[PDB]
């Protein structure tokens, strides 16, 4: 049995990391938290400092309203009653404003109001939280990278419960709060549309999910293989290639006949995983607008 | 047909059957015993996939498609017309597959680095197996299996989805879509991260893997590292594959009825069973 | 229609992208060549991309790539066969040449830098704050080969600081000298380190770094090469 660096033999603590300063404001970096031996055997053992500027609160107070307002509904629904609270804690759900009031603010709390205060909040939470993922990369200096990935899963997002809810001219056409009614609408979207295994996006969409898969355990266990030559210095091995890199390259062109190389598989990853809601999110929202029946369309595609 | 860098590599060895009787390259292809084994295995079920197409009257890849045996022929042999054909292409893909894995450790031999890759291979080709072997031999026919056509295949996963309710149910599938969604989250990261620390704004310079690990505690309060984001992601996959293939071996053996009836021992506990309001009273 | 007009656009957006993709893959490694080192004749259908230019932080200077392809060192290899797509048997020491399986590259020798400029990999020894903080401390541990005989003992361990990761483990020589093995290629024990890539005589042919407080890329790709070149090569010395 050789050491497989799935888990660190030895760990090795040292003066807790203040990170990089940059053009960072350090009065909104709060302390370095405590440091974790359970998290350390298989990465950082850090659980160091947070920034938390005026975005970062309110994320954090818009989340947690949206969070809140879902809760005591849930209770409501319990009869306040924290047994049945917890029996049925997966069978609770704030429902959409039913078909009548339309695209309308008039809707009374127990019958869909709720609903729309805890998509406001929910709203400004996660625009906040992506305002954030940019500002944090240009305090540093770095590219937008992280931001412009991020815009494709608000993409599907966006669309599964904002655009495509206009298009059709109704709240009612959105994704409710709840664990096992979020199922039951997928389900039923699927059904309604003439079976989502016809439409195309989808399909596409399982491509590149299931290549995500792939691809990450490609790269993941090929940094692992070429760990022995120091292979996760990932950056450093793109301004000056050594051993590792050229390895990971020729295992993979000795297999398939192609390869990549540290830089450019990062390209190939990150777009396998953007194309995952990109394709997703255009195939929610042509179903209902454009597409009746995906059976229909796909059997004289038009 | 070589990169710049590579002949230094390209030595004697590592070879697992076969001396250096297939030790050499075609093009920037390996070949070896198994690179040999592979091409037999995958002409074989290719020539057994066409003449499955003649038999069936089209040579359309959108219609093509080959069924198992049905359920009257067991975990027996079938009629090549209809089973026995299916049957014989799914040892041929095994063993495509397993010859593919083999073919990757010697690679692996001769390039002195370590075994991950073959191995992480090793659970799709267990999920596959799953699908095709394990799951019929416990059920008692190899009609539970999947058919290869590219639309029927799909028919399948429905009608077997469906046979159960909505399958959304089942509590190990549950488990299985965490790790796939968490799997592309976790792959949308690391890339953006690497990418924008590699090509930062105009004319600064390349930023370090500091930058890196200071913008995720700048935003989440932790960063897992170089090390540690590349073991993630061979753990979040190879964990969606493994909850797949679980999800899969227990439905239609241990449980066979609808998968949201399964979920009645959480809300059928003594404690709270009768008491009255809720959902479920 | 809409849904028809948009599925068929993707495809040709794919398409864009999996040419862009593939030939931002082809700034390292290219042009291909024959086994002699010239330029091949068939590159196949991409194109190389136009160079870029990373300005590397420390003052370090500029990467453009792609660029002028050398491998700066003499190869120790020749050919087996009279035809492209054949094995190229090391003429010397597969080892101390640096070929196959123990091959290491030319990179620059200078150590690796943090992002504050301080060297990223330092001993323990000259790593203010820095200790073993679980798992068995190996510093004091024997060293056994893979023939089961000792080749040294631990007198330290090589820290990646921004990391805070062991990387190296410094060991000791009947010599006096020390050595650097990778964390990667040992296993530690409770009465021990093991390495099985390399016998114990083959401790002394490690590269040497050449001041005793820093690595340089060079000497990394120099040692990690020459103990993972030890799996094939050491193996009649295995068991
Ligand atoms: C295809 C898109 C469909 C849909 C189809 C499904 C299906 C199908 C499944 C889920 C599942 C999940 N969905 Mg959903 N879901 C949609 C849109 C959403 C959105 C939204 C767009 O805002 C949210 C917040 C969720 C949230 C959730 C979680 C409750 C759960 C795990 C997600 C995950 O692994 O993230 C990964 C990353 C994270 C950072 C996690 C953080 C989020 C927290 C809330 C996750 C808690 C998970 C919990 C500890 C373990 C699972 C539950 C237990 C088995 C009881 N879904 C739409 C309507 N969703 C799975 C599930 O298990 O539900 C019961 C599942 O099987
Ligand atoms: C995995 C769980 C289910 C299942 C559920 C689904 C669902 C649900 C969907 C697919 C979809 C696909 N499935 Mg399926 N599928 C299963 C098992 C398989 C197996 C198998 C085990 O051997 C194969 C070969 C495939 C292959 C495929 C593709 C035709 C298609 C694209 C997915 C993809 O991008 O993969 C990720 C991998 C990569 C990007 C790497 C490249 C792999 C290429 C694309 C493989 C294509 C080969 C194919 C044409 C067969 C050639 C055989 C011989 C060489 C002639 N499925 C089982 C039964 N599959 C999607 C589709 O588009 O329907 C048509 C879809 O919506
Ligand atoms: C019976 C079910 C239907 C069906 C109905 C649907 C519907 C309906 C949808 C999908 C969608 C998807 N389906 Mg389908 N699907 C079926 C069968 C399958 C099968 C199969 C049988 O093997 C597979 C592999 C898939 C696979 C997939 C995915 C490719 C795709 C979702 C991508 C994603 O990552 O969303 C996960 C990601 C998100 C939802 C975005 C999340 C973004 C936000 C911003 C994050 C949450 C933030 C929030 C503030 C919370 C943070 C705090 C936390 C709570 C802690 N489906 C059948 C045909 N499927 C989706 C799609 O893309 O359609 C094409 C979709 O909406
Ligand atoms: C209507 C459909 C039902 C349903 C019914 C089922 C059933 C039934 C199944 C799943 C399975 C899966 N479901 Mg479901 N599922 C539904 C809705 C969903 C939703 C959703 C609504 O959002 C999601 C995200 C999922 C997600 C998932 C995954 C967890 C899983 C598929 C991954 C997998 O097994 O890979 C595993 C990967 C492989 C088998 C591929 C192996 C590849 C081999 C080794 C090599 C191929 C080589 C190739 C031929 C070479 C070609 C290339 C070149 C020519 C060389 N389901 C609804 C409720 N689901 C499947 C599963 O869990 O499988 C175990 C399954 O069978
Ligand atoms: C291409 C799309 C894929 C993807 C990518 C992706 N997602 C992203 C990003 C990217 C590139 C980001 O940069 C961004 C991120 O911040 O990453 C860490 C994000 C993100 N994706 C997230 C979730 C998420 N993404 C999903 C999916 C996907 N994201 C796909 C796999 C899903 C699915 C599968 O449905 C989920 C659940 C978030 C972690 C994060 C954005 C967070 C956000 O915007 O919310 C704002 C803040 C709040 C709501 C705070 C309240 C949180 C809780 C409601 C309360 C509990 C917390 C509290 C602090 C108390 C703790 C007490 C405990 C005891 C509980
Ligand atoms: C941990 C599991 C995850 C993963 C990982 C993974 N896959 C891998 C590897 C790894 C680590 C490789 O090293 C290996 C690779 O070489 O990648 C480029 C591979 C690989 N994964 C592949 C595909 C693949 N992986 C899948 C899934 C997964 N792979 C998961 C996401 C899927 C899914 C999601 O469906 C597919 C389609 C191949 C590209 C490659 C293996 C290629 C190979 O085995 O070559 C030998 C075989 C042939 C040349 C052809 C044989 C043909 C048969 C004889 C006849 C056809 C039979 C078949 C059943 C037809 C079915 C068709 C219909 C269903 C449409
Ligand atoms: C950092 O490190 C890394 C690298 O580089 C430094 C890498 O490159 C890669 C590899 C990754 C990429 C290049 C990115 C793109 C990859 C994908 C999207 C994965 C999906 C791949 C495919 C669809 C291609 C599949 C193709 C195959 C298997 C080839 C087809 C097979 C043949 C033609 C037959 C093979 C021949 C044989 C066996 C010899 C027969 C000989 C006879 C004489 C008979 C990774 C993971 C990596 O992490
Ligand atoms: C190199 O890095 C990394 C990667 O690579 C690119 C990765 O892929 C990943 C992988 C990513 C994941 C698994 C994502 C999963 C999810 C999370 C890590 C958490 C998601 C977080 C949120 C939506 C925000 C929630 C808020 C958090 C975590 C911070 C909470 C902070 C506070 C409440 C404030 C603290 C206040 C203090 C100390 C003062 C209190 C004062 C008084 C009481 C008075 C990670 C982690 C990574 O790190
Ligand atoms: C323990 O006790 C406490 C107090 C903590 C309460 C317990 C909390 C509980 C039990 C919380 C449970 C919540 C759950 C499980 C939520 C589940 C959500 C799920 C599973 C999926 C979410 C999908 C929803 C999406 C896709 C919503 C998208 C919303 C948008 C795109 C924005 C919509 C915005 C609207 C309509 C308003 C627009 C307004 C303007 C002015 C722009
Ligand atoms: C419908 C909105 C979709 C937004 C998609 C944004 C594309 C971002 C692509 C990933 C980052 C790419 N890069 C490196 C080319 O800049
Ligand atoms: C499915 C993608 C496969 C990519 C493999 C590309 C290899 C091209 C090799 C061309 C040189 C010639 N050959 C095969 C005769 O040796
Ligand atoms: C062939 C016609 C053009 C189709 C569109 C091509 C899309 C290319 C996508 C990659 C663009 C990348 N980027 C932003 C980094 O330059
Ligand atoms: C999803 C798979 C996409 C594969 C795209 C095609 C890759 C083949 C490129 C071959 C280029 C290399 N070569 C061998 C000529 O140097
Ligand atoms: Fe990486």
């Amino acid at each position: 049995a050789e050491y497989q660096n799935i888990f660190s033999q030895v760990q090795v603590r040292g003066p807790a990391d203040l990170g990089m300063t940059e053009d960072v404001n350090l009065a909104n970096r709060s302390g370095v938290g405590p440091f974790s031996t359970l998290l350390g055997w298989f990465g950082n053992a850090q659980l160091g400092p947070i920034y938390l500027g005026s975005l970062g609160v309110l994320s954090l107070f818009s989340g947690l309203m949206w969070f809140f307002t879902i809760g005591i509904w849930f209770w409501y629904q319990a009869g306040w009653n924290p047994a049945v609270f917890l029996r049925d804690l997966f069978f609770f759900s704030l429902e959409p404003p039913a078909p009548e009031y339309g695209l309308s603010f008039a809707a009374p709390l127990k019958e869909g109001g709720l609903w729309l205060i805890a998509s406001f909040f929910m709203f400004v939470a996660v625009w906040s939280w992506w305002g954030r993922t940019y500002l944090r990369a240009q305090a540093l200096g770095m590219g937008k990278h992280t931001a412009w990935a991020f815009l494709s899963a608000i993409w599907l997002w966006m669309v599964l419960g904002f655009i495509r809810p206009i298009l059709m001219g109704s709240w009612s056409e959105a994704v409710p709060y709840g664990i096992f009614s979020h199922l039951d609408w997928t389900n039923n979207f699927s059904l309604v549309h003439g079976n989502l295994f016809y439409n195309p996006f989808h399909g596409l969409s399982i491509a590149f999910l299931y290549g995500s898969a792939l691809l990450f355990a490609m790269h993941g266990a090929t940094i692992l293989a070429v760990s022995r030559f120091g292979g996760e210095r990932e950056l450093e091995q793109i301004a000056d290639r050594g051993t590792a890199a050229e390895r990971a390259a020729l295992f993979w062109r000795w297999t398939m006949g192609f390869n990549a190389t540290m830089e450019g598989i990062h390209r190939w990853a990150i777009w396998m995983a953007v194309l995952v809601t990109l394709t997703g999110g255009i195939g929610i929202l042509l179903s209902g607008t454009v597409v009746d029946n995906w059976y229909v369309w796909g059997q004289n595609h038009g | 047909a070589l990169l710049s860098f590579e002949r230094k590599y390209r030595v004697p060895g590592g070879t697992l059957v076969g001396g250096n009787l297939f030790d050499f390259w075609v093009g920037p292809f390996y070949v070896g015993f198994f690179g040999v084994a592979t091409f037999f295995f995958a002409a074989l079920g290719i020539i057994l996939i066409a003449w499955s197409a003649v038999l069936q009257g089209t040579w359309n890849p959108q219609l093509i498609s080959v069924y198992p045996p049905a359920l009257e022929y067991g975990l027996g042999g079938a009629p090549l017309a209809k089973g026995g054909l299916w049957q014989i292409i799914t040892i041929c893909a095994t063993g495509a597959f397993v010859s593919w894995a083999l073919r990757e450790v010697e690679i692996c031999r001769k390039l002195g680095i370590g075994y991950h890759i073959p191995f992480a291979f090793a659970f799709a080709i267990l999920a596959y197996l799953t699908l095709v072997l394990f799951r019929p031999v416990m059920m008692g026919a190899w009609g539970y299996a999947f058919p290869y056509g590219i639309w029927t295949h799909l028919d399948w996963v429905s009608n077997t989805g469906y046979t159960y309710g909505n399958f959304h149910y089942n509590p190990a599938h549950m488990i299985a879509i965490s790790f796939f969604f968490t799997n592309a989250l976790a792959l949308a990261l690391h890339g953006a991260l690497v990418l924008s620390a590699a090509n930062p704004e105009k004319g600064k310079e390349m930023r370090t893997e500091d930058h890196e690990d200071t913008f995720f505690r700048d935003l989440v309060g932790y960063s897992i590292g170089t090390l540690g984001i590349h073991r993630l992601g061979l753990l979040l996959s190879l964990s969606a594959v493994f909850f797949s293939a679980l999800c899969m071996i227990i439905t239609g053996t241990i449980w066979f009825d609808q998968w949201v009836d399964w979920w009645q021992w959480w809300v059928k506990l003594p404690w709270w069973a009768n008491i009255p309001g809720g959902i479920n009273g | 229609d809409l849904a028809s007009l948009a599925i068929y656009s993707f495809w040709i957006f794919l398409a864009g992208l999996i040419y862009y993709l593939q030939t931002e893959n082809m700034r390292e490694g290219y042009p291909l060549e024959n086994e002699d080192g010239t330029p091949a004749a068939n590159q196949g259908p991409f194109p190389l991309p136009k160079p870029k230019t990373f300005i590397l932080p420390h003052g370090r200077g500029t990467l453009t790539v792609p660029g002028p392809e050398s491998e700066d060192r003499p190869i120790a290899l020749a050919r087996t066969a009279v035809s492209e797509g054949f094995p190229h048997a090391p003429t010397g020491d597969p080892m101390k040449d640096g070929v196959g399986p123990a091959s290491w590259v030319a990179r620059r020798d200078l150590p690796e830098l943090d992002g504050h400029g301080h060297n990223k990999i330092k001993p323990m020894k000259a790593a203010a704050g820095f200790h073993v903080s679980a798992g068995k401390n190996p510093i004091g541990l024997p060293v056994r080969g893979c023939d089961l005989e000792i080749a040294g003992k631990v007198v330290d361990i090589w820290v990646d600081i921004p990391e805070q990761m062991a990387r190296f483990l410094e060991v000791e020589l009947k010599d006096g000298s020390t050595r650097l093995l990778p964390m990667q290629m040992v296993k530690v024990q409770s009465n021990r380190v093991h390495v099985n890539a390399l016998s114990s005589d083959l401790f002394a042919g490690i590269p040497t770094i050449k001041s005793p407080t820093e690595v340089t890329l060079l000497e990394e790709d120099k040692i990690c090469g020459y103990v993972a070149g030890g799996l094939m090569y050491a193996a009649p010395k295995r068991k």
